[PDB]
């Protein structure tokens, strides 16, 4: 079915085309609140802002904006919230969004260095003894244990509000050798980074929405979050062939903008949805 | 200070 779909693309050699359609035909919609200039250094990237509507909201009197966005999809029944890695500045933030929107999970696809450049805070405790506070938002966090593998970690964290003082333990899945502007290295090595996490429970609607972010938080996370959604679509569906991937694809782009960055990694999406179908089954 | 290019 989308294998056929998928021979016939890459035969043309059009996923340059496909992809620039997508481009052409993806929403549209202001960013009044991310280009306010009290706002400038809470963006890391001047040309990726979360829409207004779909924009999370720190709940904070002082000012309640955070380079992230809602993305619900109520057809797959799954929410996911996308980001940008955080800066110096907004740790804070990151973490009393997690807090505030009861997320169970962390999804991180980039590194904190990349080619030699800062793409993201070290906003995690590297060691279990050195436990990290955030003063403006009154939230500590400690690393509790990290499981190493070859392109992925898996951290499990506590997360505590300084005021109430309930904790909740929060869990890090970091794919940790995927490139920016670049693929998986396998759609193997990917299903089983989507797999770990769909079985640790962070996914499932009883928590909030997992956090997703790479260094924008649209390329990488839209490649992760596309194929999420697809395979979800088609374990629901009674016509499992029938899920586009174009479709998905552009409905999530009325979240947030550049889901997914380059041909590659929408070609890559296909990949993983048609390998990842084989499990379902 | 661009994600892209």
């Amino acid at each position: 079915e989308m294998e056929k779909e998928f021979e016939q693309i890459d035969k043309s050699g059009s996923w340059a085309a496909i992809y620039q359609d997508i481009r052409h035909e993806a929403s549209d919609f202001p960013c009044r609140v991310a280009k306010l200039p009290k706002n400038k250094n809470r963006n890391r990237y001047r040309d990726v802002s979360p829409f207004d509507h779909s924009r999370i909201k720190l709940h904070q009197e002082d000012n309640d904006y955070i380079n992230a966005s809602l993305i619900k999809m109520e057809e797959a029944q799954r929410s996911y919230i996308l980001t940008q890695g955080p800066l110096p500045n907004t740790c804070g933030h990151f973490w009393e969004m997690v807090w505030e929107q009861k997320s169970r999970g962390v999804v991180m696809l980039n590194r904190v260095m990349e080619k030699g450049s800062l793409k993201c805070a070290q906003y995690w405790p590297q060691k279990e003894e050195k436990e990290m506070i955030f003063e403006d938002t009154n939230l500590k966090l400690t690393l509790i244990s990290e499981d190493i593998k070859s392109y992925y970690t898996v951290r499990q964290l506590e997360l505590e509000n300084l005021t109430t003082q309930e904790t909740r333990e929060i869990l890090h899945f970091h794919y940790t050798t995927w490139p920016a502007f670049g693929v998986p290295e396998s759609p193997a090595s990917f299903l089983n980074f989507l797999f770990k996490v769909r079985e640790s429970g962070s996914l499932s609607p009883e928590h909030g929405p997992v956090v997703v972010h790479a260094s924008a938080g649209i390329g990488r996370s839209g490649t992760f979050c596309l194929a999420d959604t697809c395979l979800l679509l088609m374990d629901k569906r009674k016509d499992p062939s029938s899920v586009d991937i174009k479709k998905v694809l552009l409905e999530m782009r009325k979240f947030r903008m550049g889901l997914i960055a380059t041909a590659d990694q929408l070609r890559f999406s296909y990949l993983a949805v048609i390998e990842g179908a084989k499990f379902i089954m | 200070k661009e994600y892209y290019k």
